[PDB]
């Protein structure tokens, strides 16, 4: 946040915690929005051999 | 058949209890054997029916090619058969019951020896092709099965596939066998079970083999 120092005590002080600490406005620290692709492995019935439907 | 009827008055005329002395007890008489392959002497000859696989192909077959030590495998009954390997073929008769103990069966006693010098995968794919292309397609099981069957078995000889496959094949097999109208089907996945069931090592390494060439 681009709160002056004076500011930033004001607050702190009516408040009575720490509020820089945890902010409530969201900065670079989340994710990106542009993400490389997945893989998503498959589930258990994939197999080739020894999966008759009739068992499962 | 031709050899029944053949040896039928042959039978009549010298009687039953002559014919029924040769061989064991329930696989009595004499057979016509074909010897073929990889044999310094690939010839036809008549025999007593219970006789061991190795006496007869050094007796009348004059030896298999580049010696005993050189053989590999041997189908006895034609390509219907399952393969056996040298291990087994060392000590076995030729004859309905103990050739059905090496998982094989007697069939036509048209014997069929492959040395190790030579392509097993290959022999294997070149008969489930020949199934292939002998099937008349009238029910579902054989025609799609042994044509999927030969599509895998092409693929095979390259190594083109994966180790998950070969269990998938022998599934594939148990779908075609006793399921169809004729025993084409049988005659069919057969030779597909010997060869898994006594080579799987080398279908293997051939994968291996073609995975590392193509990374
Ligand atoms: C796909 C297939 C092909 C066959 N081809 C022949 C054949 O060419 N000659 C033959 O004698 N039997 C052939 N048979 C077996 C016949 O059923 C057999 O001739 C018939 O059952 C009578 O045999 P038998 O004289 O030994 O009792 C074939 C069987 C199958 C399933
Ligand atoms: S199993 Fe016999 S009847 Fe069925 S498609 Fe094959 S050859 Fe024809």
């Amino acid at each position: 946040a681009s709160a002056t120092r004076v500011i930033q005590l004001l607050r702190n002080w009516a408040s009575g915690r720490d509020l820089q600490a945890k902010l409530q406005l969201r900065y670079q620290e989340i994710s990106k929005r542009t993400q490389p692709p997945p893989k998503l492995p498959v589930g258990p019935s994939h197999k080739l051999s020894n999966n008759y439907y009739c068992t499962r | 058949n031709v050899e029944t009827v053949a040896v039928s008055p042959t039978i009549c005329r010298r009687g039953g209890a002559w014919f029924a002395s040769f061989g064991r007890e329930r696989n009595s008489g004499t057979k016509l054997f074909n010897i073929s392959g990889h044999v310094n002497h690939p010839c036809t000859v008549e025999e007593e029916m219970s006789v061991p696989l190795k006496e007869l192909i050094e007796k009348h077959a004059g030896g298999v090619i580049g010696g005993w030590d050189n053989l590999l495998a041997v189908i006895p009954g034609g390509s219907s058969t399952p393969l056996i390997p040298k291990s087994v073929c060392e000590t076995v008769l030729m004859d309905f019951d103990a050739l059905v103990q090496a998982q094989t069966g007697l069939g036509t006693a048209a014997v069929i020896v492959m040395d190790r010098s030579t392509d097993i995968v290959k022999a294997i794919a070149r008969l489930i092709e020949f199934y292939k292309h002998e099937s008349c397609g009238q029910c579902t099981p054989c025609r799609e099965g042994v044509d999927w069957m030969n599509k895998v078995m092409a693929r095979f000889v390259k190594g083109d596939a994966r180790p998950a496959e070969i269990d998938s094949l022998w599934e594939i097999s148990k779908q075609i066998e006793g399921h169809t109208i004729c025993a084409l089907g049988d005659g069919a996945a057969w030779p597909v079970q010997g060869l898994i069931r006594h080579f799987r090592p080398e279908l293997e390494e051939r994968m291996q083999q073609f995975a590392l060439q193509h990374q």
